[PDB]
């Protein structure tokens, strides 16, 4: 049978959001590209290069007009008329706006495309912005994290394929199944927070008993996500706090890449 | 002539003793004995009906899930509750995936060492072994390289001098007929089976909350919260994860287990002519798919005197013909009340007095159906599906017969299925057909959630006066299971389990008639009475579970 088409364009990306797919199990990346979707453009895996791969992009945008999912990782740099990311001699913002015209659905995978992320932090050398800022007339689905668990992306695509619409979204256009709750409102160390049982430094007695990481700078009280429940890598028990380090807030604009690791969060 | 005892029987669940009189080199008479009792029916008495399933699940951890499901069905029967269809899809996926694990582990970990000589595998040529399977299997892990790695693990274990659970085995016995190459193929498949059964139990875990001993049931439905858009509940990501494990099971079942079944029959063809335990068979229908506890995917029925053409179909778990026929006796069992009892009126009063050949010799009761002895389990199940004209069952049996024909030049007729190898074949056919059950019920769940039905639970009410009787039927891996609950003044006043290994392992009955294990052994050739491998081969074909049989 025919498979649903996907076009993937990277802007100011580190490739970590593509690499999340190589950890996925349901589906694995091989079952994603042979069974679930037709990946029509993705520069990390493509056999074709150069003028051949730019022809196959143009052919797919025509063939599948109105039908494809467009995915972008990385921020989009507006400073100095787009020149901080140039592909085939043109600003990446022009390739993204052209591909958005014919898309059936548009997804910002990762904090960089969702809200600017690390690339837009500090002084913001390149005038980096989000995918939604570049496409003001379109509904962009945001899947933040640095990178997210890959299944936060894969189960969003599956809902579009299987049931013919996107999952339910919050007021930042994030899927509720993955981003509907604060990490601290579903964290297994909340009993320790409640009792005043805190780690004070890495390797101390409370740290070595799995106590709450609030006084090490945990950003769980101010970060929406599923890191404590879905966790990572499908082996069981693996997320930053379970390994012994505070949440940094990488999902959440104004927290990750802004606040220091050891700066304390506000508590509701 | 002489008398032998096999105690313990190993590579079963629980505690079994088998006695045999041998005359002129053949078993002339046998006794089956369950040697451990707990009193699980008495432990659950006087409790709230909603609590029973968590207690009686612990009748058995090999057939985990089964007593849990039968118990909620029994309370739902007494109370007149219709289970939500989503709760049926979830219960069905759990039972089908559990039963896949159970049958694979029985064929490989429990039974294979009756037929396979691990020492002989050290003499095999790995290349010749791989060449034997060309045009017989498409399995991707039959290479010479795989078989050489397996042979080297056997070589290392032997060289250590610590054989442990592989020691003092039946190596070189005259009833061991496989060539060295086929012994090495079987050991490689034994190890590969452990990966497939682990995948099957990952399906069970994601819906049950763990395994062994699931924790997602309720009188009224299930505890899983269906919400595609919810964090921390049964959402689309969790359903995709379940599907990733369902899809891993088929290739091993079809290309390894199904093919090995035909190969064992090709090397042991006289085992198609012995081990008949009964002439009557019973199975119940299974996998309900409607909103009113019916519309089963697999059929049930009753066969009398081995006549498939005149069988009686069973299409409902409320069938009064099935309900009214079932009784149990304790004449030759260690309980006080001996006359046949309908389970709603059953007692379980212990009366141990030691072993007597003509008196009491087991903790297992003796069940009958309108006064007759009956075999349950995969041979019953397969023969009822063939009587019903079920084309899926016909076709799967035909695939096993076609491999046997290619290997031997001989065919297999239905008369040859009433035997130790026919029983083994019925189990394999069931495991194969269950893979379609899993695909069907996963698709049904996804489609129903998409129509906007997220319902999973109907909260029960239990009147504080009145007497209510309920029965929960289930087609378990070992055969028809029933749990019988009486409710009086809001609490359990009687609880009786009649379990498939009770039917097959129970001792002589109120009329001194012989049950299936004891009948199956008459005529068994025994080359060495000190090492009675031939007896253990026939008994293992029934998949004994003595925690189940006695409870
Ligand atoms: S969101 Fe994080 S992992 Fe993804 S492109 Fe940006 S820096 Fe890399
Ligand atoms: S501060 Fe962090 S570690 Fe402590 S309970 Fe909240 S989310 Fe968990
Ligand atoms: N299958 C199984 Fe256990 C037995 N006998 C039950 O029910
Ligand atoms: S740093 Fe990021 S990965 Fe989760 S635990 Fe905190 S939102
Ligand atoms: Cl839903
Ligand atoms: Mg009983
Ligand atoms: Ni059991």
């Amino acid at each position: 049978p025919q498979r649903p088409p996907v076009i993937w364009i990277g802007a100011q990306e580190c490739t970590g959001c593509t690499e999340s797919l190589l950890r996925a199990t349901h589906p694995t990346v091989e079952n994603l590209v042979l069974e679930t979707i037709s990946l029509e453009y993705h520069e990390v895996l493509s056999a074709a290069f150069g003028h051949q791969v730019e022809e196959n992009k143009h052919n797919a945008l025509e063939k599948y007009k109105g039908q494809y999912v467009l995915v972008v990782d990385g921020s989009i740099p507006l400073k100095d008329n787009g020149i901080y990311c140039m592909v085939a001699g043109e600003p990446i913002v022009d390739h993204i706006r052209k591909a958005a015209e014919g898309a059936a659905a548009i997804i910002a995978i990762g904090s960089c495309s969702a809200w600017g992320g690390v690339a837009a932090a500090g002084v913001n050398p390149t005038g980096a912005v989000s995918l939604q800022e570049v496409l003001p007339g379109k509904t962009v689905i945001n899947i933040p994290g640095c990178p997210p668990n890959p299944h936060n992306f894969l189960a969003t695509v599956a809902h579009i394929i299987t049931y013919g619409k996107p999952p339910k979204l919050d007021d930042k256009n994030r899927p509720t199944f993955a981003y509907g709750r604060l990490i601290h409102e579903h964290c297994e160390r909340r009993p320790h927070f409640d009792a005043g049982r805190f780690a004070k430094e890495f390797g101390d007695e409370g740290h070595r008993e799995g106590w709450c990481l609030y006084h090490l700078g945990c950003k769980g009280p101010e970060t929406y996500g599923n890191c404590s429940t879905l966790q990572f890598c499908d082996v069981g028990g693996v997320w930053p706090v379970a390994i012994g380090h505070p949440c940094y807030g990488c999902n959440e604009e104004g927290i990750g890449f802004h606040k220091g690791i050891h700066q304390l969060a506000n508590v509701e | 002539s002489q008398r032998i005892t096999i105690d313990p029987v190993t590579r079963i669940e629980g505690h079994l003793r088998i006695d045999c009189e041998i005359e002129n080199g053949v078993v002339s008479k046998a006794w089956a004995s369950g040697t451990m009792w707990r009193g699980m029916e008495e432990i659950v008495k006087n409790r709230d009906p909603r609590d029973a399933w968590m207690i009686v699940q612990r009748i058995c951890g090999v057939c985990t899930t089964t007593h849990a499901l039968s118990s909620v069905r029994a309370a739902e029967s007494a109370l007149n509750i219709d289970v939500p269809v989503n709760a049926q899809y979830i219960r069905n996926i759990i039972l089908a995936a559990h039963t896949t694990h159970d049958h694979i582990v029985h064929f490989y970990q429990l039974s294979a060492l009756d037929w396979v000589d691990i020492t002989s595998a050290l003499q095999a040529d790995p290349t010749k072994a791989s060449e034997m399977l060309k045009g017989v299997s498409t399995w991707h892990l039959n290479s010479p390289e795989e078989f050489t790695k397996v042979q080297n693990k056997i070589k290392d274990l032997v060289a250590s001098g610590q054989l442990g659970i592989f020691a003092n085995g039946y190596w070189g016995h005259p009833a061991m007929k496989l060539p060295p190459e086929v012994n090495l193929i079987a050991v490689a498949h034994y190890l590969q089976a452990l990966e497939c059964q682990r995948d099957a139990n990952r399906v069970v875990a994601l819906l049950g909350g763990k395994t062994p001993h699931i924790q997602n049931l309720a009188v009224g439905g299930v505890a899983n919260p269906i919400n595609l858009d919810g964090l921390g509940v049964l959402n689309l990501e969790r359903l995709m994860y379940i599907k990733s494990f369902i899809d891993k099971l088929s290739d091993f079942v079809e290309q390894v287990y199904k093919v090995d079944t035909a190969v064992i029959a090709a090397f042991y063809p006289e085992w198609l002519t012995r081990g008949k335990g009964a002439v009557n068979y019973l199975s119940v229908p299974e996998f309900p798919t409607d909103s009113k506890n019916g519309s089963f995917l697999f059929p049930g029925g009753y066969i009398e005197n081995a006549d498939l053409s005149s069988y009686r179909p069973i299409t409902s778990h409320s069938d009064e013909y099935l309900i009214k026929g079932i009784q149990e006796s304790a004449k030759h069992s260690w309980y006080k009340d001996e006359a046949p009892q309908a389970p709603w009126e059953g007692t379980t009063i212990p009366a141990y007095d030691g072993w007597s050949d003509d008196g009491k010799y087991s903790w297992v009761k003796s069940p009958t159906f309108y006064g007759k002895t009956v075999e349950v389990g995969p041979l019953a199940n397969m023969l009822v599906k063939l009587a019903a004209g079920r084309e899926s069952t016909q076709n799967k049996l035909n695939e096993i017969v076609a491999i046997y024909q290619k290997l031997t030049g001989n065919t297999l007729e239905v008369a040859q299925l009433h035997s130790t190898l026919g029983r083994i074949i019925g189990r394999t056919v069931h495991c194969c057909e269950l893979q379609d059950i899993l695909q069907n019920q996963y698709s049904a769940l996804i489609t129903n959630i998409g129509k906007g039905d997220h319902t999973t639970f109907v909260k029960p009410n239990i009147p504080a006066t009145g007497e209510f009787k309920g029965v929960g039927f289930l087609e378990a891996p070992k055969g028809m299971l029933s749990h019988w609950m009486v409710i009086k003044d809001g609490i359990i006043s009687n609880y009786q389990a009649v379990v498939p290994s009770t039917w097959n392992s129970g001792p002589r009955n109120f009329n001194d008639d012989v049950g299936p294990y004891e009948q199956s052994l008459v005529g068994t050739p025994v080359a060495d009475p000190n090492k009675p491998l031939e007896v253990v081969r026939t008994i293992h074909s029934f998949d004994p579970c003595m925690a189940c049989a006695v409870h």
